[PDB]
């Protein structure tokens, strides 16, 4: 149960990476062909995350 | 009570409903961020 | 089976099941039978109003392998209520007589389903 | 003043009656809240003789007493109050009567406790009251402090109390 | 009586909202 | 006839405050034997007429009844009350009222403007038929006496917060002049009314009795403070005998 | 504290019944009424001395004409309301006057409170109601709201008269 | 007790992350 | 786009009317908002969840949205008793998730995406006063609400059922079979009037009524959403109306505003869409448990509790309402339209019945009478129960009070922004939102009123 | 003049409970009265003597044992209508 602990606490850790991040990404003109593909991979990681969530939630 | 796998993050979601609130403030500051113009 | 200790815990919900049986023989079918809709209505409104509580209680606290047959059961004495509920306000008389046997049976058949 | 010089009378050696008939009308018609500035109204026009009445006489000074000779005081109306409980206690501050509002659960009815009043010196020297009518009667005159009989006929006084010309002024 | 006074009085109020109204002095650009 | 229908085909529309009718015009009766005791079920009583008899200066002038209108709604009826009708030896037939919603204040609106409240009651009324009936049928009239408890209870507060149990017993407003009002000392004496209930319908085959009634009874004297007038009530009802 | 002394001046002044008090009511709410329609009507008959959706920047501190029109909010008042100012010297002297008139007729009041000299009673309608226990109007309901509110106030209010006022004696309706 | 502990730093968290988002965006010159 | 006073002509504290002319920092704005709804609806979901206490009722525990998804027949059984609390976390859950996704996407388009849709694309891009468009994104949104109403429909028919607290032995979540497909009582409910014994359609009283409404409601719907997108705006209704962001903005100002006041009369009034098993009783159904209570209490301890005449000469237990029916007395003679499933078994064809009263009251009857008469929706501000005198102990203000409360002053303060947005669009399509010119001032040409 | 309930209070009605015109409330300061034999007293009033509450039908033993024992707390009075009309003996207003 300590795993399910461990991704709840990984989700809500890149959620807060998010928040600070996306607003950050999406208000810089001059540095957005570095950070879009960073947008892509973080929404997928949070995707996956929360999808790992709910499969370990019915693991647990 | 939350379900007891998310219970050692009571604290956390007793924090989260005034978090629109914030964002009530938060353009305020970007107001004053940028000068009230 | 049953600890004779487990049935007597089990009474708490059957002395209502069976004041509520011998009421729904003795008063309801002659209400049913006089045509009197409004009087069915409140008997299956006030006297019957913990019928639902106390039919679900038995089935919780009974043997772990007779739950399931007993709470369906009790769910189709409910499912015959509303609909002699419903023929008690089209004033229906056949409807009616048709549903209050149906829940007749249906609790017999819960009935036997006591330790 | 007035319960100086009775005592100082009682101190001499006279009976209760003796000591309250040398107390002067006037004397105890100041001891009187229908004389008292702070009772009257902003269109309580006139006299205060337009009020209680011309004053005639003082009625003597009573004495209530329980059933058990606990002498008993009425507690005095004060100036803020346009309307006032009957309430009477004893010597140690102890409530032994009043005049209830609800008699559903009283316990210190004038009835129930059986106050008497007598009254020493004015009209009404020598005699004592046990009728609870009469008794009450003379508890919500003791609430005004000295009691006084009034003519109401001659200025068609409507029971109000007036300011005198101090208040006015 | 004392109804004749109170029916006076707010009869005399509300004629003057009448004359104030109807009657008023008009104003003018000048 | 309201018999088949429900509360939501009957509320709003006055329909509650109607006794109920013996649809069958039969004149049939119902039997009764010489020392038995026959329940009345659900006894109910419309008042359709009012009169109140004039006070006039004169003192031997013929009094007369004048009618009134009721301002109060349709709240004047008095329903679901359980009695009793005994036959003695004679074949005398006894009703003895017993309990139910016995009782509707009632006030009524004279020409010249005088409102007229009054207990309009039922409250234990036993009335006795002439001897020699083996039946009810349309001669059966029984006229009796009904007791009127007072309007205001006991308990009631007038405008000066005086009251018999409750509230001050003296004029509060008027330090000097407290005690100098009647009006200071509440009563609410028991009086007496009359009342005949002529049944006129008998519906043998479910007991159900109707006909109509003729009751006079004091009015609101405030507790005690103005005389009682006499109220003559009219009107229908409905019984039902349980044989 | 000034809620107490608010609601002592009601029970035991009757002091909503003081003309003087009912004047100072009618001066408050008249001027805030004054307030908020001279704002509003300023606000809304404004000059179009700029360009922005913002009316706020076209006025200038030192310019010499009106920023609102007079004659416009003259004749919208006149054909609302019936009458309008016409004067804007005597609107601003009746805006000063309204609630300075009204502070002082309340102060007078107090000064007659000051001396128990109260509007509590219309002795009228108390020697009607003292004969007749069928009159009631809301004056005596009030009444009887003070009497109460005394009786029921007066020992916590006052503890150093050592009020003892027993259970009995209290004035209450029935089931309250 | 530690229950109000984190309540407050997950408060404190909350509360910090909106200004420095402006904070950021500010410093660096950012489309504010 | 003009983010400043010099360019736009609005100051700061009026800066989102920068947007009127932007239609993708527009749809930006409009879509991070909703983000805050779907993300309030799920935050406050699961700090309800996190203070539940099941076996206490939801009404003592200052809960708004778990009676929301209990009304829905979820996690619940017979009286409201909590069943599981996994459909309330898991309906807190789904919203707070997709609540992020709806802020991610309000941020792109209103700091990233074309601050104008018109040159990227005709479908999505819309001139404020294109009548087609216009009525074409109404037509869209009303299918997706008659979809909405018909969801409602199939959760309480095919997919578990919805509580009834109407339910014979007992309110319960039971599946509806018969709904109320009758066009006479569907709309006879809005020829209602909104007074006392009528209340407009507050007074819907059965699941069968509420279900049969939102078939018709989604039929409704659904056939205005083909109607607008297939048609425009004809003469009449483009002569009457304004024809302006602002001015739309103004018209669902003035529809909000009804809305919230219907709801908050919905909340105060109605216990079949509102049931007390979960809100707690309506302030009617408090009063009318005081009388039950106290002619319970009274009769047995021997009173007749017909014959017993109050101090005033009514009778102090029982009376007759004005249209003659047989109702509690006291002040609750005003609350004699009250219905409710635990007193509607007392209730005969006149109103209340004797023989009922006397020999039919069931011990729950009283349980719930004392536990409604207690849980009166009377509190302060600081949540202290009871009446206002009453002492601190007692830590309750109903979700009744709280809804109805909050919903009045919504639908106020919508008003007020009706006039605002109705006066200001009127005036600003008129030319004279910004003042009167000086030159051509209307008043100066007209004659003198006298 | 005093009205009738205050002509009752200087009686023995003022002092002890009455059988007759007493209220349920008042039966609460004998142990084992409130609510039964208080009611059943109450239902069987009026009583000419104080003796004949023990010839109530219907009483158990252990109700005669507790009436017999808080005999000396009860009077009889003549019924006054002012503390019996419409139930003033169950309910009087007073909470
Ligand atoms: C443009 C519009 C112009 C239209 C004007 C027409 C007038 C509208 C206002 C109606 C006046 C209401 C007066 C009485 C209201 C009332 O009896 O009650 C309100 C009624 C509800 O009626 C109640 O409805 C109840 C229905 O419940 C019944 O059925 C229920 C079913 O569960 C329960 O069982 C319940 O126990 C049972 O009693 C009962 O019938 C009540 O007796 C009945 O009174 O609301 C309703 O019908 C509808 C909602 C009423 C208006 C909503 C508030 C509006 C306020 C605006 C304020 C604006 C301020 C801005 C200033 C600037
Ligand atoms: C300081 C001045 C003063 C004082 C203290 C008194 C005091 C007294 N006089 Mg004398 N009196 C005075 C001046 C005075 N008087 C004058 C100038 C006259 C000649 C008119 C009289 C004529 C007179 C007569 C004829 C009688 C008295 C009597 C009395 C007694 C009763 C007073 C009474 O009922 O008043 C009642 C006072 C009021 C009800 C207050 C009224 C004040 C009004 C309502 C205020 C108006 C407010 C205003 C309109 C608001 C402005 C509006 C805003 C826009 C600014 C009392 C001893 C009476 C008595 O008993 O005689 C023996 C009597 O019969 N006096
Ligand atoms: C529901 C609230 C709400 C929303 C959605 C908007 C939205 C908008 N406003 Mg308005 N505004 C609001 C409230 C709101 N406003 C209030 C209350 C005020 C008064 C203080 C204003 C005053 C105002 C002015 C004066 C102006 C706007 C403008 C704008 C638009 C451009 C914003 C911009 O350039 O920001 C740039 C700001 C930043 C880059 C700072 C960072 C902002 C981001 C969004 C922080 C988000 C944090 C969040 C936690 C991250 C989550 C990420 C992910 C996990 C979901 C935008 C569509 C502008 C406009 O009209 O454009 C033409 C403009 O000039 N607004
Ligand atoms: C429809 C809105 C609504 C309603 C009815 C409720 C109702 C409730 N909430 Mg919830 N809540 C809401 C919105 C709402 N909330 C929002 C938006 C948030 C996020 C900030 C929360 C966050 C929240 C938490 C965290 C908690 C509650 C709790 C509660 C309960 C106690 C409330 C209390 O003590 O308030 C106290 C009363 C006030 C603070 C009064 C506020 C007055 C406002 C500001 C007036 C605004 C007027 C007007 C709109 C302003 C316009 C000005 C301009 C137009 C001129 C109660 C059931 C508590 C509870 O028991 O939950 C279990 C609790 O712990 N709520
Ligand atoms: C009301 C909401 C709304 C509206 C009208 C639009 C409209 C638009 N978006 Mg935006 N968007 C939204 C929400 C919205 N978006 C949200 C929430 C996100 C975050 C996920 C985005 C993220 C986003 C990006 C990243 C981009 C757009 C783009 C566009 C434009 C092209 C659309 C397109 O290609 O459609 C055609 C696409 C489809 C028909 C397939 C999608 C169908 C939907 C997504 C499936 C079902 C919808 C939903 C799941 C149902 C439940 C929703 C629930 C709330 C009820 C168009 C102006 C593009 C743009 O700016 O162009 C320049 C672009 O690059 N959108
Ligand atoms: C919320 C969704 C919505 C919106 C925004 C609109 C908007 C519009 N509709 Mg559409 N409509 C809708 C839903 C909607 N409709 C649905 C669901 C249907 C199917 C039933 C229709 C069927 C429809 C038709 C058939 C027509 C419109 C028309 C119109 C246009 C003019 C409407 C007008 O002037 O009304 C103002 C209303 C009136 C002038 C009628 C006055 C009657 C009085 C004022 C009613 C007062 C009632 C009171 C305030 C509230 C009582 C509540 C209840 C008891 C009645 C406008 C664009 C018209 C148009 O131009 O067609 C393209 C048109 O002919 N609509
Ligand atoms: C969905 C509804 C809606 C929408 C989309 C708009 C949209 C708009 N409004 Mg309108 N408005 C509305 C409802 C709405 N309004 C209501 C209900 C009212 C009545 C109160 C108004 C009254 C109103 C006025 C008076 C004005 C606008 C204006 C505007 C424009 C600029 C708004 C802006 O930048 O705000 C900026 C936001 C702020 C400065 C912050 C507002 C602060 C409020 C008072 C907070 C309230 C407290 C809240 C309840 C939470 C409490 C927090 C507490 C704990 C601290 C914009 C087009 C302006 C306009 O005409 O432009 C053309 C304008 O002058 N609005
Ligand atoms: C030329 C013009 C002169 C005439 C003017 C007409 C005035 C009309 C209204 C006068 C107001 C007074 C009416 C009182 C009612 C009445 O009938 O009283 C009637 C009273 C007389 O009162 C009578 O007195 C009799 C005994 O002589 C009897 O007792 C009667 O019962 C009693 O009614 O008349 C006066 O008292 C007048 C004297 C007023 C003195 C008041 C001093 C207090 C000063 C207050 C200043 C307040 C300022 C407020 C400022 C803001
Ligand atoms: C534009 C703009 C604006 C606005 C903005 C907005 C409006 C926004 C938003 C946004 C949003 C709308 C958001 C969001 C979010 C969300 C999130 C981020 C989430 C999540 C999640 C999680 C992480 C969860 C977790 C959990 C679970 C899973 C269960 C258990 C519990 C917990 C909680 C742990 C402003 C005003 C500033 C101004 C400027 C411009
Ligand atoms: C669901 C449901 C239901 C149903 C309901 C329904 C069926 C409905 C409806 C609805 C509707 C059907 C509605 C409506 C409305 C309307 C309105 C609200 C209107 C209006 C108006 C207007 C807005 C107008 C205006 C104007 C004028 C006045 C003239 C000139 C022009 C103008 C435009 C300005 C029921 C109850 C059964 C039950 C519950 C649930
Ligand atoms: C254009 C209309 C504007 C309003 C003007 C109307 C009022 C003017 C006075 C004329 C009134 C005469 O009308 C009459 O008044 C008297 C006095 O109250 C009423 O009489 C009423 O009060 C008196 C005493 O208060 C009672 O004795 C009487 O029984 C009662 O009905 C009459 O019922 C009414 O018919
Ligand atoms: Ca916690
Ligand atoms: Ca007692």
């Amino acid at each position: 149960s300590i795993v399910f602990q461990i991704a709840l606490a990984a989700l809500v850790l890149f959620s807060f990476v998010m928040v600070v991040g996306v607003p950050v990404a999406y208000a810089s003109p001059q540095n957005w062909d570095r950070s879009k593909p960073l947008l892509y991979l973080g929404s997928g990681i949070w995707a996956i995350l929360v999808i790992v969530v709910a499969l370990l939630n019915f693991l647990v | 009570k939350l379900p007891e796998a998310y219970q050692i993050f009571d604290p956390l979601v007793d924090v989260l409903p005034v978090i629109p609130l914030f964002f009530l403030a938060l353009a305020f500051v970007w107001q004053a961020a940028v000068g009230f113009k | 089976t049953y600890s004779p200790e487990k049935i007597a815990q089990l009474q708490v919900y059957v002395n209502p099941i069976a004041v509520a049986r011998d009421g729904m023989e003795k008063r309801l079918q002659g209400l049913i039978a006089d045509q009197n809709w409004v009087d069915t209505q409140t008997y299956i409104h006030g006297p019957l109003g913990q019928l639902r509580r106390d039919m679900l209680g038995l089935a919780s606290s009974l043997l772990p392998k007779d739950q399931d047959k007993a709470k369906t059961l009790a769910k189709e004495v409910f499912g015959h209520l509303e609909r002699l509920d419903a023929a008690a306000k089209d004033r229906n008389g056949s409807q009616a007589k048709i549903q209050y046997q149906e829940a007749l049976a249906d609790f017999d058949s819960f009935l036997n389903l006591l330790p | 003043e007035i319960q100086r010089r009775v005592d100082s009378q009682l101190a001499e050696g006279a009976s209760l009656s003796e000591a309250w008939s040398t107390i002067p009308e006037k004397l105890a018609f100041y001891d009187y809240v229908g004389n008292s500035p702070a009772k009257g109204g902003l269109f309580r026009t006139g006299a205060m003789n337009s009020g209680d009445g011309i004053a005639q006489e003082w009625i003597g000074h009573p004495i209530f007493k329980d059933k058990e000779g606990r002498e008993l005081e009425v507690r005095r109306m004060p100036n803020f109050f346009e309307t006032f409980p009957v309430i009477m206690t004893d010597a140690d501050g102890v409530v032994r009567a009043d005049i209830p509002f609800r008699r559903s659960e009283s316990k210190f009815s004038v009835e129930q406790t059986g106050v008497t009043v007598s009254f020493y010196g004015g009209a009404l020297d020598g005699q004592t009251f046990s009728n609870p009518s009469d008794v009450k009667k003379f508890a919500r005159k003791a609430q005004l402090g000295e009691g006084f009989d009034f003519d109401t006929e001659t200025f068609n006084s409507d029971g109000v109390f007036r300011t005198s010309p101090r208040g006015w002024f | 009586m004392e109804s004749v006074a109170y029916i006076l009085v707010l009869t005399m109020a509300l004629a003057v909202l009448f004359f104030a109204i109807a009657f008023r002095e008009p104003p003018r650009i000048e | 006839d309201k018999s088949q229908l429900t509360y939501d085909d009957i509320v709003n529309t006055g329909l509650a405050n109607v006794c109920p009718e013996i649809s069958s015009f039969t004149r049939g009766t119902i039997e009764v034997e010489p020392n038995t005791k026959y329940f009345v079920s659900d006894f109910c009583m419309e008042p359709q007429e009012y009169f109140v008899k004039e006070e006039p200066v004169n003192k031997r002038q013929k009094a007369e009844y004048v009618k009134g209108k009721v301002l109060t709604r349709q709240t004047t009826s008095l329903e679901q009350i359980r009695g009793s009708i005994a036959v003695g030896a004679d074949g005398t037939l006894t009703f003895k009222e017993k309990d139910g919603i016995d009782f509707q204040p009632i006030t009524v609106l004279l020409p010249g403007g005088e409102e007229v409240p009054f207990f309009f009651t039922v409250k234990n009324f036993t009335g006795t038929t002439e001897p020699g009936f083996t039946s009810i049928n349309s001669s059966t009239d029984f006229v009796g006496d009904f007791n009127v408890p007072s309007y205001r209870g006991a308990g009631f507060l007038d405008p000066k917060a005086r009251g018999l149990y409750t509230g001050y017993d003296n004029a509060v407003a008027l330090p000097s002049a407290a005690d100098k009002f009647r009006t200071n000392k509440k009563e609410t004496p028991l009086g007496k009314g009359t009342l005949s209930l002529q049944v006129t319908q008998v519906d043998g085959s479910t007991g159900e009795i109707a006909g109509i009634f003729e009751s006079e009874q004091p009015s609101d004297t405030d507790l005690g403070a103005k005389e009682p007038l006499d109220v003559k009530v009219r009107g229908i009802f409905y019984g039902r005998v349980d044989t | 504290g000034i809620f107490r002394f608010i609601l002592f001046l009601q029970g035991f002044h009757n002091w909503t019944l003081n003309p003087f008090h009912m004047m100072g009511v009618a001066g408050i709410l008249g001027g805030a009424l004054l307030c908020a329609i001279h704002g509003a009507t300023v606000e809304n008959t404004l000059f179009e001395d700029g360009e922005d959706s913002n009316t706020f920047r076209a006025f200038e501190p030192t310019q010499a004409e009106e920023t609102y029109s007079m004659v416009t909010a003259n004749r919208f008042w006149s054909q609302i309301f019936g009458i309008a100012f016409s004067n804007k010297r005597w609107l601003h002297f009746f805006m000063l006057f309204v609630p300075v008139t009204g502070l002082w007729m309340s102060s007078v009041g107090i000064v007659g409170l000051a001396l128990n000299l109260r509007a509590y009673d219309f002795v009228s309608q108390e020697l009607r109601a003292a004969e007749d226990p069928e009159f009631e109007t809301f004056y005596t309901a009030n009444i009887l709201l003070n009497e109460g509110m005394r009786a029921w106030m007066a020992p916590q209010d006052q503890p150093h008269e050592n009020f003892i006022f027993p259970e009995e004696v209290l004035p209450r309706g029935n089931a309250l | 007790n530690l229950e109000p502990i984190f309540q407050l730093t997950f408060l404190g968290l909350i509360v910090l992350a909106g200004p420095a988002v402006v904070f950021v965006l500010a410093f660096r010159g950012g489309d504010l | 786009g003009g983010r400043d006073l010099p360019s736009t002509g609005f100051a700061w504290w009026s800066g989102n009317a920068r947007l009127i002319n932007l239609s993708g920092k527009l749809l930006g704005a409009h879509v991070a908002h909703a983000g805050l709804i779907v993300f309030w609806a799920g935050a406050m979901t699961l700090f309800e969840v996190a203070h539940f206490i099941p076996e206490k009722p939801m009404y003592e525990q200052g809960l708004i949205l778990l009676p929301h998804i209990a009304t829905l027949g979820w996690g619940v059984g017979p009286a409201g008793e909590v069943t599981d609390i996994f459909p309330f976390f898991v309906v807190g859950v789904l919203h707070l998730i997709s609540s992020a996704v709806l802020g991610l996407g309000g941020i792109y388009h209103a700091l990233r995406g074309p601050e104008v849709l018109e040159e990227y694309s005709s479908f999505f891009g819309y001139d404020w006063k294109d009548k087609n468009q216009m009525t074409n994104i109404i037509g869209y949104h009303l299918i997706l609400l008659g979809c909405g109403a018909l969801l409602l429909v199939f959760k309480a028919m095919f997919f578990g059922g919805v509580y009834d607290t109407w339910a014979p032995g007992g309110g319960d979540v039971r599946v509806i079979t018969n709904p109320t497909l009758n066009p006479a009582i569907i709309f006879g409910y809005l020829l209602k009037a909104p007074f006392g014994g009528e209340g407009w359609i507050i007074s819907v009283n059965n699941m069968e009524d509420i279900i049969g409404g939102h078939i018709w409601i989604g039929l409704i719907c659904i056939s205005g959403g083909i109607w607008h997108i297939l048609t425009k705006p004809f003469g009449w209704a483009r002569r009457a109306l304004i024809w302006s962001g602002e001015a739309y903005l103004s018209y669902s100002l003035g529809a909000l505003s009804l809305m919230g006041f219907i709801a908050s009369v919905f909340v105060w009034f109605n216990n079949t869409a509102y049931p007390s098993e979960f809100y707690g009783p309506t302030g009617m159904e408090a009063s009318q448990s005081q009388a039950f209570t106290f002619l319970v209490r009274d009769q047995r301890l021997g009173a007749n509790i017909a014959s017993a005449q109050g101090p005033t000469g009514l009778g102090k237990y029982l009376m007759r309402s004005p249209s003659g029916e047989i109702i509690f007395g006291g002040e609750t003679m005003r609350f004699w339209d009250f219905r409710g499933p635990w007193l509607e078994p007392l209730r005969g064809p006149n109103g209340l019945d004797l023989d009922k009263l006397r020999n039919d009251i069931q011990p729950w009857q009283v349980r719930r009478a004392a536990e409604y008469m207690t849980h009166a929706p009377l509190g302060s501000l600081n949540s202290v129960g009871g009446v206002i005198t009453d002492v601190n102990s007692f830590n309750y203000v109903s979700p009744r009070a709280w809804l109805a409360t909050s919903h009045f002053v919504l639908g106020f303060f919508f008003l007020v922004g009706h006039l605002w947005h109705a006066g200001r669009a009127r005036a600003a399509a008129a030319g004279f939102e910004k003042g009167i010119d000086r030159e051509t001032e209307p008043t100066l040409f007209m004659p003198d009123l006298d | 003049e005093l009205n009738a309930v205050d002509a009752k209070l200087t009686t023995d009605f003022g002092q002890k409970i009455d059988l007759n015109n007493s209220d349920i409330r008042d039966f609460r300061g004998l142990r084992g009265f409130y609510p039964n034999l208080a009611s059943e007293i109450i239902k069987n009033a009026p009583y000419d003597t104080v003796e004949e509450v023990l010839d109530i039908p219907g009483l158990s033993e252990t109700q005669k044992s507790r009436l017999e024992a808080n005999l000396g707390s009860f009077t009889v009075t003549e019924p006054s209508i002012e503390l019996t009309s419409g139930d003033d003996r169950i309910n009087p207003g007073v909470y």
